[PDB]
DNA sequence: ACCTGGAGAATCCCGGTGCCGAGGCCGCTCAATTGGTCGTAGACAGCTCTAGCACCGCTTAAACGCACGTACGCGCTGTCCCCCGCGTTTTAACCGCCAAGGGGATTACTCCCTAGTCTCCAGGCACGTGTCAGATATATACATCCTGTGTAT
DNA sequence: ATACACAGGATGTATATATCTGACACGTGCCTGGAGATTAGGGAGTAATCCCCTTGGCGGTTAAAACGCGGGGGACAGCGCGTACGTGCGTTTAAGCGGTGCTAGAGCTGTCTACGACCAATTGAGCGGCCTCGGCACCGGGATTCTCCAGGT
């Protein structure tokens, strides 16, 4: 009965935003959850390494940006950087 | 360096915009060739332009072409990985909406 | 006199058929018995979850399909159409597993 | 099919902001698909490394590698603007009529 | 009981089907024992690491997450089991 | 009267949960304010891309749902996404159809 | 007549010599210029520590030596003694780099 | 000014590297393919090195940058720090 | 009142306290137990001694007094378990083993 | 400018094993790097082991399990024995 | 050379600590190299899994795989001890005679 | 296998010679099972292979493995490193006491 | 079809000499050690109930064994052009300075941002329910493979 | 006389309708974790200074790269034999489904106390220079191993 958490509802919301009239099965959502966890873990580890190399004790958005530059290939990195900067500028404006 | 300005280009003057109210006559056949999607054979909608050859297409046309078929440009056969290699071209959309609403 | 297909026709048929599907190709109970027999050499009176055996079978079949994919290229490299043990040995040497 | 339109509505989509005149040998920056003149952009990219309008970085070190010619737009503007190609050819001939050097360019 | 001879449960037609999914057309007759050897080596390695993970946790039952951690330790990430 | 940070950033993926996961994960002594927002945006983007391609693949089959086969097709037919997941195995995904030219009849 | 060695002798001599030595086999300044030229597409007016150029060269030489060993194995598989571009392509594909 | 410096990887250097690799007979179309391979490898490593240098707010590339860049690629180096 | 070191209390040559501090400051967990650094230092010294002994034998074989990178490389690539431990590692100024394929020899 | 490395301890171990033998500066650099690499690998595996079982403390048990996972064959057995011997000697003191 | 060696000095080296006698069909444990008799080790290992001298594990689940017959040691004990091999064969044949 | 036979299940113990007795021995008697196959001399710091139970001198086997094939000199079986052997103290002590 | 002798070119061995890098010493200051208190992570006993192992018939689809013939694996031969070995002539890497200065590395000061604490309420998760997307079944209809047979060059 | 396009037979694959059920998707009540306000201190941004090391010029000596030629052995195509594969048939084995009963062990709670974090004072281990000989690098010489082609049979 213990609570277990996942990213299922957020994935469903994104899918309804991109393909309004489509579903998804249990196994496909399991795979999507694994994909999201893998990405989070990789980026966090690379940011930690960056912070440690430079003798700093904080992870800021700068570390995340450089880690994304290091990890994703090609145009995926460009689009991800643009989206991240957009989100941060929107958030700090409140 | 394939970009050196020619002698005339080093001294070319701007072309003054036409301000007098003169009517313009345009026929559908004149713009027929340059404003036609090679794939669907219809008027362009939601224009997408490649990052390598600057060839206009419809979003669905290019998406379907890349999905089931070679990962190449339909026109010049140049390679392109996916839809991230194209970007929207709203200027052509506005031009289409203006000339032929 | 029956309608005998020439050699190689049914082979291409089966290649197409099995590259169209996603089902497991090895029977369950034999694989489970093999897994238990191998595990008996590291710890006594083990128990398994069903999903653990499923995960092992999935990973193993993926591994073997990829290995045969490389083996076929090695066999075609030498102007052949038939795989042999030497092709598997070369693929596993170049991949680093040996 | 059949339609006649004024030049006022067409003007905005034919003039280069850097110089103000109609597009001549249009060239497009691909980072944002922004069209300007060949000479305008060639002179502009020397001092700056950002787009004149949206200030988007053309390239990390060398912007000239990320700009390409736009033939279709040039043909469209030639067909639309009345008496534009003829004037361009006349100006080119006039400029090169008094220079007896480098015949082949 | 002491299980034995179970490797021969991986039969000739099953290996043929696996080679079909990999795009193979003709198969030599000495190639059904090599596959069994390779499968045994791979399985031994993965199962040993899974058993180590199980033993550290002080458990008597191997779980799917143990298999997943063991596979990830060998550079064979697997999506679909948690 | 309380507004979630996800809405403030214009996002769906949770910003507070990701902030907490960064704080308790042994990555560094301190976590800034902009890090979780940035990382949440990147995760949302990648998920949306993959799901879009899988939805197209599902539409081609005349199916209204996405199954692991459609995700496999989407990922392997995409070059950059195929580089990102070069060492991953997706269960019940099968393979891509492919036959070498020398094996086909002449 | 003047003495001439049969083909394959001096090649074996050179294999014996270079498999026992340990020094760098690419000239230094040309590699330095190549490094600066390639880096000029990421940042302008960059400076390099000498040990950084040295580390880059050492790693590059190790990479090429390993590749050539795999290529020789692939070429011998097909009953030849001459290595060819297709052997390089096959080795790189099986390695996962192609 | 730096241009066409990949031709400084002469043919005899390529032959010496192949001899250390054990090769006995070489085709005439192996040198261009080797140069292509090398250039791709160098682009990939130097990109990461320059990323590390840029993040640390410097203008000099050190040996640690190269070491970390190689470690990212899975090609650990020993003996430089 | 005399200060007695932990390495001496353990019988090691490697530094226990420095390894304890490195473990504490490296972002590996909230707490570190007392015996963990002793165990880690013991393992580290054992591996160092193994490699050094093999390389010393290789240096003696060559009639040399000082260990250089070549002896490390020979000691490490002639041992199966150590080769497996360092498969993705390059050693500067090492070289390769002598190896000519059988099919390529004359006669 | 105080810098730290394992040089003096590695020299002591070499003198224990090989009473009359020298080492070069570059070889000592390689040995330093090797020791650092092993330390990092084992510490990272121990961190993961503690996180999988929901514990906040790395102990000798985690180090032993990590050494078993990481080292191949006989190296594992010998290293395990040496670590256990060291801990037993330490505690009784 | 010639020597007059007293067996009383060599007794501990040639005595099995499980049956209180000399080695017969000696078998050694790989891990610790501790010798015993075939019967002694076979019947003893069916319950425990540790050597009865140094207290070291032989195998995780099946110790029988880590014990090997030492022909050299058995030959040495047969040769050094006078009037032992012959007596062993005599007893074996006499036992065989008494049963079908 | 290692399954005991009918007679092995009831072998009687061999009593030890408690009474002090002297036994005459000669060096040539044991000049076959105490001799190193490599250096053809007396054993010192004996080392034994796990798989085959073959005795060697430490330096002999160490050099043979380092400067040659990685197989056992006698049986030609797989051998990885000096970790694959183990010292034999009992054999050395017996040799020392038997031969001064 | 195999052998030997002898000339030539290359690798190994041996002193002998000179320098420079490795082993060692000495003063000092920063990090490891001892001693004390305090709070919680982890050990352990006990309890619930989920799920993993074991057993038994019954269909039936897959596995197993057999036989024929065909096409592919492998050796042999002949051909020619591509690459190796070696000699001559050019290019330019390597090494010894000198001169300058860009920026890497450290220090001091100040204030802004992040951790820790406490209150309180909405976002997310565990159950429960019910239609329809998708699988399963039958039956035509269509598209490939193979072979006989005329027959044109 | 032989290639060769053609046509009829017969498999297998694709397609449209019927239908059956169980899993996706939604709703709901509650409780745990995210949000808001407050406070305090140390990490990091900033400005200034010093001096190591990177970049540039130049002149020289000489090993390495470039060009060319000639001939042999290695890649490549073709032909023939034969035997090991594939295809199809007629038996035999064991996977698989459904149902059952049993209980070992994973997942929780609740005490409770030993072990690790924190702080302060004290000093000895470890690091930055500095001096200096002995290992090793270099040069010339004699010995030693090994290819290669002419007889020799
Ligand atoms: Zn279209
Ligand atoms: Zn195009
Ligand atoms: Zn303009
Ligand atoms: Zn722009
Ligand atoms: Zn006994
Ligand atoms: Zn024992
Ligand atoms: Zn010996
Ligand atoms: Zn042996």
């Amino acid at each position: 009965r213990k609570r277990k958490e996942s990213y299922a509802i957020y994935i469903y919301k994104v899918l309804k935003q991109v393909h309004p009239d489509t579903g998804i099965s249990s196994k496909a959502m399991s795979i999507m959850n694994s994909f999201v966890n893998d990405i989070f873990e990789r980026i966090a580890a690379e940011a930690s390494r960056l912070a440690h190399y430079n003798k700093r004790s904080t992870i800021t958005s700068r570390e995340i940006q450089t880690a994304v530059r290091l990890l994703l290939p090609g145009e995926l990195a460009k689009h991800a950087v643009s989206e991240g900067t957009k989100a941060v500028t929107k958030y700090t404006s409140s | 360096k394939t970009w050196e300005l020619s002698l005339y280009e080093l001294q070319r003057t701007p072309q003054e915009a036409i301000t007098d109210g003169l009517e313009i006559v345009v026929s559908p056949r004149s713009l027929h060739s340059e404003l036609m999607c090679p794939i669907c054979l219809d008027m362009l909608k939601n224009t997408m332009t490649t990052k390598e050859c600057l060839h206009r297409f419809c979003a669905d046309c290019i998406i379907t072409a890349l999905r089931s078929g070679n990962k190449e440009c339909p026109t010049c056969r140049k390679k392109l990985v996916s839809k991230r290699s194209l970007r929207p071209d709203p200027n052509f959309d506005a031009l289409i909406s203006k000339i032929y609403p | 006199k029956p309608h005998r297909y020439r050699p190689g026709t049914v082979a291409l048929r089966e290649i197409r058929r099995y590259q169209k599907s996603t089902e497991l190709l090895i029977r369950k109970l034999p694989f489970q018995r093999l897994v238990r027999e191998i595990a008996q050499d590291f710890k006594t009176d083990l128990r398994f979850q069903s999903s653990a055996v499923m995960a092992l079978q999935e990973a193993s079949e993926a591994y073997l399909v990829g290995l045969f994919e490389d083996t076929n290229l090695c066999a075609i490299h030498a102007k052949r159409v038939t795989i042999m043990p030497k092709d598997i040995q070369l693929a596993r040497r170049i991949r680093g597993e040996r | 099919r059949t339609t006649r339109i004024k030049i006022t509505e067409l003007n905005p989509h034919l003039m280069c902001v850097l110089c103000g005149g109609y597009f001549i040998d249009a060239t497009t920056i691909i980072e944002c698909l922004h069209s300007f003149c060949k000479t305008c952009i060639v002179r502009y990219l020397e001092t700056s490394k950002y787009c004149p309008i949206c200030d988007v970085q053309v390239h990390k070190t060398r912007p000239l590698l990320n700009i390409r010619s736009d033939k279709t737009l040039q043909d469209i503007v030639y067909k639309l603007v009345p008496g534009l190609f003829k004037n361009e050819m006349k100006r080119r001939r006039d400029f090169y009529a008094a220079h007896p050097s480098a015949d082949a360019a | 009981k002491v299980l034995r001879d179970n490797i021969q449960g991986i039969t000739k037609p099953a290996i043929r089907r696996l080679a079909r999914r990999g795009g193979v057309k003709r198969i030599s007759g000495l190639i059904y024992e090599e596959t069994r050897g390779v499968l045994k080596v791979f399985l031994e390695n993965v199962i040993r690491d899974a058993v180590t993970y199980t033993e550290h946790a002080k458990r008597k039952t191997v779980t799917a997450m143990d298999v997943v951690y063991a596979l990830k330790r060998q550079g064979r990430t697997l999506y679909g089991f948690g | 009267k309380a507004k979630s940070r996800s809405n403030r950033a214009g996002l769906q993926f949770p910003v507070g949960r990701i902030h907490r996961l960064l704080r308790k994960g042994n990555y560094a002594e301190r976590v800034g304010a902009g890090a979780p927002v940035y990382l949440a945006a990147v995760m949302e983007y990648l998920a949306a891309e993959v799901l879009e391609l899988a939805g197209n693949a599902a539409r081609d089959n005349k199916k209204t749902r996405i199954i692991p086969r459609h995700l496999q097709l989407a990922i392997r037919n995409d070059e950059e996404l195929n580089k990102l997941l070069s060492g991953v195995t997706i269960a019940q995904g099968g393979v891509l159809p492919n036959i070498q030219a020398v094996l086909l009849p002449k």
